[PDB]
């Protein structure tokens, strides 16, 4: 696990040199955008049950063969393990947004998840559809003002969509 | 009908119709008055023959209507009786045609492909037609019940 | 295959959803589970209504006549101090 | 295939008799062609030409 | 050509056309 | 599998009152009924040794013969003698003792960015040997709820239904 | 080399096994154990992860106010069709001709078809080489 | 599943021994009760549709807000009403599975494991399903030891929801 | 009947030249997706009956084709459909593996729209069945594999139109 | 692990259906056999030490290289492991017996066993000879009268012989 | 487009294209990286351009939406805006084709026969397109409102 | 009679959708080659008589179709050729500008091979004349422009075959 500040130190250490003056100033822009990064994460964790349940509900409307009985996520238990997966991925996408680096997302969430679903028989193409529904439910709740001052958070919601796209590709 | 396949039989054999074929077209058309009376009985008894038909079908096969059965709910049960109205209609055609040729190319040819592809238990729909048969033959005399029941059990045979 | 399972005639081991063959023991494919229903008689065309297989008009004989007898000239041959190795 | 234009009761006479090895292929084809499944499709709706 | 066969005119059927509300 | 169908509220009560230790709590979770239903009944004796070495001892199976060597404890002594033998190894008592919850020991090297694929992801509850038997089945002829009409429902590109909830906005002014 | 994995070297059970009852030792390696999985490099100055300093939000409807040889070429252009089009515009309006025939579509549907392109019907002229 | 047969194999398997006479008596007691159990499962199946449409109507009579309130969780649409009767049919089907098997094993595996997490997530109320199961307990029409076996698994579902 | 390798070899052979860098460049592109196509063709073989059951129930099962008069009324006519839809889901699987739609028009498309007009089969409902069948096929094989299998469905729908 | 009764429930839950009326009548015949299915399990449990030892002694008389030095059943620890394996396969055949149905046999015993004996060097063609000798010792002891009332148990010893044949072809 | 009818013009005349024709195909393709900007503005403004478009249409022609008007009720008013979405789409084609040739053979040729045969007042739909034109030209500047409006008024001319 | 823009608009219109990124992606590809096609059509207009004079002298000038009995003997018949070859070099110029061969079969290809069989015009010598005419056209307009103009010549040769 390393964030965006520790990744420029880990790369400068394998060169054996101090950070430059333009590498400190690029990190001072990331400190000035810190309060707006903290309100992306505050909005996606204060609505964590609404991102997951409304996107699950939209998935079995679109792919209704997943909930017949006999299917992959019905035993009351396979439905609860399906919502467990959507809640885990949203947890580690939110961990990667407060860090600025997708290191914790693929060290301990995406590490071997594609081959877990192949040994189980879970369709990884439908898990990717479910992540893409949690993505635009999260970027729509990110660029609404509603208790934040008005400004430009445009490059922060582009980064948040990048971790959602990294998780959806890495699963199928 | 007996008229059309007694023709296409003698058609293929490059010949006309024998006395064995023409004394039965003759014997069938004099039978035609009695056939329309029999089909006329089943025509305006479809309300009881179908509804009591699905009566015994659910009492004998509660799985198909229970939750998980193919005909579960207000919706499928209506279609559950719709097919019985179909097959009761085709039996009226077979009685007037004097053969299961109308029932053959409608509701019998490739019927297992449809019901297997619909998820319906084909044995269950066979049980439905048998329940209709006891209601139908209970509406007619013994001389007629040997006919109206006679076309149902052919449909029972081809439906399994 | 779905009709035979739905009719309770016999369950046919098909494929899992990714297309690997089903099997109860993971060595070879299409192995089935057994026990207490494949040896029970009288239900062969079970759930196929009014099925007529074999002499349905009579109960079969008990046939509980288990004895092995000296099978002269056809007792099977196999090596000594050994067990034959399948090709 | 026989599926969408047969009823099931037509040529199981010929299949089981052939699966058991009782008849060769040519008898199976000749008995197939001279069954009423054939003339119900290839002889009835067309002329002799 | 049989006891059940299709003719275009007797088709009274919004399926050659596809107004999906019927 | 942390559901309240699988909680053990009386094992929890004896741990809060200092009657059992954590080594007895860890033993009681392996011998519990949810662990035998969801895990032991969907593995053979060899893959279940791999599950219980990775989760109780905190380390990976050395080779495929360690799996063979320990699977005969389950077949002759049952599951209760296998977890007594595992919990009484010196590998367990030197690392966790009887008061520490186990963990995956030495998963990540100190200066690296990646890890070693944590053990709940490396072995899920069933694998390839039971996949061809219990793998659910996308589209299973279950006869579920029907949808009824479809071209009205999510209308085609030329349809006039798309601008209907826009007619109110045009309104009368 | 060594023994195979797990085999205590010297305590093999296939030492003096008979050939008639010998069973071939299956092949097993240190792959599926977790100690031999390849980790990220991370001492050569490379971590496999991704975060901030990666993601860029590129506006690609809006590259810039588009290049001068579009605006340059976008005008020259309608200085050369402007005289065309308004000549073709009120060629429509007081071309308000009367009506022939019977209305075959409601109240319209008369002799000529509405707004029909005359160049199509009139542009394909049949020609005889050595016309006679 | 948890049957009377598999809880006898498991008792002998948990110590690595053969099936003693302790375990043959438990399997024998399953066979004596199975006559009343397989006639209750046959009778709940035979009247399943008239028991599900009645029990959904009993929920709408007691809790009439579920047919009027807008929202996805409620049966205030034709799609929400079909999903309500789908759930009543799930609870009735598991009861007739427990009667066939002989223990509370099918509905432990398919229904009650993970049920509290669904009702919290999708905003369903366990008092809707208790009222639906109290209808079936009073309206199945059985009597004798046939009704004793049917009510023993209906009361198992009411105790997990409450 | 050419796959991606057969089509690449044909074009490189038809000019009499060897397999240069551009011809092998596409061949390497086909071998990269070789792993994706087999798993796509794997699950489609498993859920063949389930996919066709989902398409007809989602497209034309709920319409009025099935009414006495619609194009699909009698059981022979209904059974011909799922037989007919099986070829579209099957031959599309072949195009997905071969990476070239030559097999479709060779064995499916030619004389097809000219045949449905003879029988009076509605081409409009046919394409929507294949479109719905394409929609469920993207469910199973995933997004990009659905993009591959979907690329041959509309090829059938285009030529059948 | 599921019995004969839970097998038809698991097959009907994959369709999401109630049980048919012929499926319930075929389960009432398994209840009617009953008392005599329990006679077969009682007869091969009361003789389980002698099924194993008499068919072990018969195995090393026909295949004497198994107990020669270098053979697979030559040492004290290797001989006691051959008798331990015969007693385990006989245990899970009688389980697939008390409950009717082989899901303790090919989930608990037969799954992965062919690939295990190959990793150990154990000749799986000779394990199959020792299983087929326990089959003849069990079916000759299943159909003897000896304290049971006279009747037809022929369809139940055809099922007991079928479990022994399943374990003997899945071991090699 | 300008490319296809500059060809078919010189095609009919048995000749190639003059400098007057080839210095405009040249002049049009360099104009081609700016249309895809003008058409891109109208592409994802159809939500506002079509209403408002129907905004001013009903305020200026309340007869067509009043009871008795052709677009009366929830149904016809939806189709009342559907046609405006059509004609707004064809203007995006004409802008990219550099000519009303796409608008000519779609929505203009024989348009009076359709709307007369539908009972729709053709003058009313002409008023609708004019209301869309003021909304469209209000979304752009300089040359273009001289272009985007330029294709609407051609549609106004042919629609009466 | 559709150009590349007309064909792109038709396919995007025939589904009732707007011009998405894929439809404009091909349109941008056509506008990039807009400069090349005009200069290609420029020089072909200049050297129209020279190209046809080069093709006939290089393919079928001295063959025995030119001699008595051959298909091109009389002066009316010879004069019909260069009149006939002028259309192929002219209509191919239109396809090169429009970027779509729809104009060829609309105005050249239909009833063409059925007409030459009526007159008894040798289709074999006709295609080789167009092939030789394609060879000289690549001389003038260059390589890639010859690839563009050449792409419609063999379209005529294919359909005329
Ligand atoms: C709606 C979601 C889709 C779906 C999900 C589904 N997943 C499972 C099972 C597992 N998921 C994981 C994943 C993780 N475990 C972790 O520890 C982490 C990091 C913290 C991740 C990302 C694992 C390991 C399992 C299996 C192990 C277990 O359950 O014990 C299941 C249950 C499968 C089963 O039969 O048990 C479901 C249903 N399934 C779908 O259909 C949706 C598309
Ligand atoms: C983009 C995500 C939002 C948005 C964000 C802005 N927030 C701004 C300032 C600000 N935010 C906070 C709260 C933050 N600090 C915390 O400690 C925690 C949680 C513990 C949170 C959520 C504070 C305290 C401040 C004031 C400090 C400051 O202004 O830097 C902000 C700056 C406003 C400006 O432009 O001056 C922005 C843009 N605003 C948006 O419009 C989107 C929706
Ligand atoms: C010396 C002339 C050879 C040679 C041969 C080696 N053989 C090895 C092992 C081996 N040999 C056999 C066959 C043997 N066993 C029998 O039962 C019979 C006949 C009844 C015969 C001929 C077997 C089955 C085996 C494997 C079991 C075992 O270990 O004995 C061997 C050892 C291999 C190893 O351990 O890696 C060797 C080295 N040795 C030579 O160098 C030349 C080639
Ligand atoms: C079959 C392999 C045998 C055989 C078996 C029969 N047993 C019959 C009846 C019966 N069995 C029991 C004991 C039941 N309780 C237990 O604890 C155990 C296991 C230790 C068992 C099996 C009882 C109490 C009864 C009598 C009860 C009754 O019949 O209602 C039986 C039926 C008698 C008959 O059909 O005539 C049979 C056939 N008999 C044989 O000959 C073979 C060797
Ligand atoms: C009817 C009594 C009341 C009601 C029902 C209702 N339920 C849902 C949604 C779900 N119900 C389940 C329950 C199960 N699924 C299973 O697989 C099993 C075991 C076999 C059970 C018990 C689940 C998982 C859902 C959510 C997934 C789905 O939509 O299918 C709804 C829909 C709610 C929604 O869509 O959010 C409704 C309406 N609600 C009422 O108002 C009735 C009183
Ligand atoms: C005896 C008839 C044959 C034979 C047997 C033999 N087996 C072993 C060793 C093992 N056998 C097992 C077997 C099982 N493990 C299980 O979990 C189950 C149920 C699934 C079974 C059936 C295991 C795990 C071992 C290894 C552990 C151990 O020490 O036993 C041996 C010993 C091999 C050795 O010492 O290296 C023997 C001799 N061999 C024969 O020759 C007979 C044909
Ligand atoms: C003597 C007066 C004089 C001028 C004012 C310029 C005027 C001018 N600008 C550009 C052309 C250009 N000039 C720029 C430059 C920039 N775009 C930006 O946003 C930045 C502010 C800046 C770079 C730092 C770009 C990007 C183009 C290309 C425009 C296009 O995309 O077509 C060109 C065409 C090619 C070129 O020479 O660049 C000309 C002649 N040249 C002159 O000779
Ligand atoms: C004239 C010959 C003929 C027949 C027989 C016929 C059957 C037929 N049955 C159908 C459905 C159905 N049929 C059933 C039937 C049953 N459910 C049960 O439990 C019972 C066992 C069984 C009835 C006794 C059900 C539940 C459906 C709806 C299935 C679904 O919605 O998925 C449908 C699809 C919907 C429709 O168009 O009606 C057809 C075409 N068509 C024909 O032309
Ligand atoms: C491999 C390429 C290939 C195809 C595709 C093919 C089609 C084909 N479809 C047919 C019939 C048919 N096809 C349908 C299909 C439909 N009805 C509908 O309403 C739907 C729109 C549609 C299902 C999607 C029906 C109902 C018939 C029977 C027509 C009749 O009996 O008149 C027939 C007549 C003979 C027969 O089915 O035995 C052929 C040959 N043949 C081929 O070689
Ligand atoms: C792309 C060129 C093009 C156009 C323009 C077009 C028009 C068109 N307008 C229609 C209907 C209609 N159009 C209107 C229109 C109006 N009512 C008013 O009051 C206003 C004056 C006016 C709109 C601004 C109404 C009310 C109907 C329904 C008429 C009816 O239901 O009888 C219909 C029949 C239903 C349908 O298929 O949509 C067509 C085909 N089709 C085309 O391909």
């Amino acid at each position: 696990m390393l964030d965006a500040f520790a990744k420029v130190v880990a790369q400068a250490d394998a060169r054996g040199e101090f950070l430059s003056n333009t590498q400190i100033d690029a990190l001072s822009k990331m400190v000035k955008e810190g309060n707006q990064r903290l309100d992306i994460v505050n909005k996606v964790t204060s609505n964590a049950s609404a991102i997951v349940t409304n996107s699950a509900r939209a998935l079995f409307a679109e792919q209704p063969q997943l909930i017949q009985p006999g299917g992959n996520a019905y035993t009351s238990r396979r439905m609860a393990a399906c919502l467990r997966d959507m809640e885990i991925v949203l947890r580690y996408v939110s961990y990667a947004m407060i860090a600025g680096d997708s290191s914790v997302l693929d060290d301990r969430c995406l590490n071997g998840l594609r081959e877990t679903y192949q040994a189980l028989g879970t369709p990884g193409s439908s898990v990717a559809v479910a992540i893409q529904k949690m993505k635009d439910a999260s970027v729509a709740l990110a660029n609404d003002t509603t208790g934040t001052p008005i400004g430009d958070c445009s490059s922060l919601v582009a980064e948040l969509a990048g971790y959602f796209d990294r998780a959806a590709v890495s699963v199928v | 009908s007996i008229v059309t396949k007694s023709i296409v039989n003698a058609d293929a054999e490059a010949r006309y119709l024998s006395p064995g074929e023409l004394d039965r077209i003759k014997s069938f058309v004099l039978s035609g008055q009695r056939r329309l009376r029999i089909a006329q009985t089943l025509t305006e008894n479809r309300e009881r023959i179908v509804k009591q038909g699905g009566q015994q079908l659910f009492q004998r096969r509660p799985d198909v209507v229970s939750p998980g059965g193919n005909a579960y709910g207000e919706e499928m049960t209506a279609t559950c009786l719709r097919d019985l109205d179909y097959y009761l209609r085709l039996v009226t055609y077979g009685i007037i045609a004097g053969d299961v040729t109308p029932i053959e190319e409608i509701g019998l040819v490739g019927v297992k492909e449809m019901y297997s592809a619909l998820g319906t238990p084909i044995s269950g729909v066979a049980e439905g037609i048998r329940c209709m048969k006891d209601v139908a033959c209970s509406l007619l005399s013994g001389e007629d019940a040997a006919e109206v029941g006679f076309y149902f059990d052919y449909t029972l045979a081809a439906m399994q | 295959a779905n009709v035979a399972g739905q009719e309770k005639i016999a369950t046919i081991s098909g494929y899992t959803w990714d297309g690997q063959p089903q099997t109860e023991i993971p060595g070879k494919p299409f192995v089935k589970s057994i026990g207490a229903m494949d040896y029970m008689d009288g239900v062969e065309g079970g759930d196929v209504v009014a099925a007529k297989v074999g002499a349905f008009w009579k109960p079969k004989a008990p046939k509980e006549v288990p004895y092995k007898r000296p099978m002269g000239a056809n007792t099977p041959e196999l090596p000594y101090n050994t067990v034959p190795r399948l090709v | 295939d026989i599926s969408t234009f047969v009823i099931g009761n037509e040529i199981e006479n010929i299949k089981i008799q052939f699966i058991k090895g009782q008849i060769s292929v040519k008898e199976m084809i000749n008995a197939l062609g001279k069954s009423s499944v054939y003339l119900k499709e290839f002889y009835n709706p067309y002329p002799n030409i | 050509s049989g006891y059940g066969d299709y003719s275009y005119s007797t088709d009274r059927t919004k399926g050659h056309v596809n107004q999906y509300y019927v | 599998q942390i559901l309240k169908s699988t909680k053990q509220p009386f094992l929890e009560s004896q741990l809060r009152f200092n009657q059992i230790s954590i080594k007895d709590f860890i033993k009681g979770l392996v011998l519990s009924a949810p662990f035998r239903d969801l895990n032991y009944n969907v593995n053979n004796n060899y893959r279940f040794v791999e599950i219980c070495v990775q989760r109780v001892l905190g380390r990976d199976i050395y080779n495929e013969r360690e799996k063979i060597a320990w699977s005969i404890i389950i077949a002759t002594q049952g599951l209760e003698g296998f977890i007594d033998t595992l919990l009484n190894t010196q590998e367990y008592l030197s690392n966790f003792g009887d008061s520490i919850v186990p963990f995956q020991r030495r998963r990540i090297i100190p200066q690296r960015s990646k890890g070693e694929m944590p053990f709940n992801l490396k072995t899920p509850r069933y694998g390839i040997e039971f996949r061809s038997k219990l793998a659910a089945t996308q589209f299973s002829w279950a006869s579920p709820i029907r949808r009824f009409r479809p071209q009205e429902q999510q209308p085609k590109a030329g349809d006039p239904a798309l601008f209907l909830n826009m007619v109110q906005e045009m309104g009368p002014g | 080399q060594l023994a195979p994995p797990g085999i205590p070297p010297g305590e093999d059970a296939r030492n003096n096994q008979s050939l008639r009852q010998y069973v071939a030792r299956p092949v097993e390696t240190y792959q599926k154990r977790s100690f031999a999985t390849p980790l990220p490099l991370t001492w050569t100055g490379e971590t496999e992860t991704v975060g901030a300093f990666d993601v860029v939000v590129p506006p690609q409807e809006k590259d810039l106010p588009v290049s001068g040889e579009a605006t340059s070429a976008f005008v020259k252009y309608s200085d050369m069709v402007r005289a065309e089009r308004k000549a073709a515009l009120q060629a429509l309006l007081s071309a308000s001709a009367a009506g022939e025939g019977r209305p075959t579509c409601g109240a319209e549907g008369r002799k000529f078809v509405s707004n029909a392109n005359p160049v199509l019907v009139n542009g394909v002229k049949c020609v005889e080489y050595w016309r006679k | 599943m948890k049957t009377p047969i598999t809880e006898a194999i498991a008792t002998a398997d948990n110590q690595g021994r053969f099936l003693s006479n302790t375990e043959l008596q438990a399997v024998n007691g399953r066979y004596q009760r199975a006559t009343a159990s397989l006639t209750a499962a046959k009778a709940l199946t035979g009247s399943a549709q008239r028991l599900i449409t009645g029990a959904a109507q009993a929920v709408y009579n007691k809790f009439p807000y579920t047919t009027q309130m807008p929202g996805p969780a409620y049966a205030s649409s034709a799609i929400g009403k079909a999903k309500c009767a789908r759930d009543i049919g799930y609870y009735l089907r598991m009861v007739t599975y427990c009667l066939v098997v002989g223990g509370t094993g099918p509905m432990d595996e398919y229904l009650v494991a993970g049920l509290e997490e669904i009702n919290r997530s999708f905003d369903l109320s366990p008092s809707w399903y208790i009222e639906a199961l109290q209808y079936i307990k009073n309206s199945h029409g059985l009597s004798g030891q046939v009704a004793n076996e049917a009510n023993a698994y209906i009361d198992y579902a009411i105790n997990t929801l409450s | 009947m050419q796959d991606a390798i057969t089509s690449v070899i044909n074009a490189a052979d038809v000019q009499g030249k060897y397999l240069d860098a551009n011809s092998v460049e596409k061949l390497r592109g086909y071998f990269q997706t070789g792993e994706l196509r087999v798993r796509a063709a794997a699950t489609i073989a498993a859920n063949a009956a389930t996919i066709i059951k989902e398409a007809v129930a989602k497209s034309l099962l709920y319409s009025d084709i099935t009414r006495p008069g619609g194009n699909m009324y009698t059981t022979r006519r209904y059974a011909a459909c799922i037989r007919d839809l099986d070829y579209y889901l099957r031959y599309a699987t072949y195009g997905m593996l071969a990476g070239d739609p030559s097999i479709l028009d060779e064995r499916v498309l030619n004389g097809l729209k000219e045949t449905y007009n003879s029988l009076g089969v509605p081409i409009g409902a046919t394409i929507q069945a294949i479109q719905a069948m394409k929609e469920v096929t993207g469910s199973l094989v995933g997004s990009d594999a659905g993009k591959e299998m979907g690329l041959y469905f509309d090829y059938i729908c285009s030529g059948l139109s």
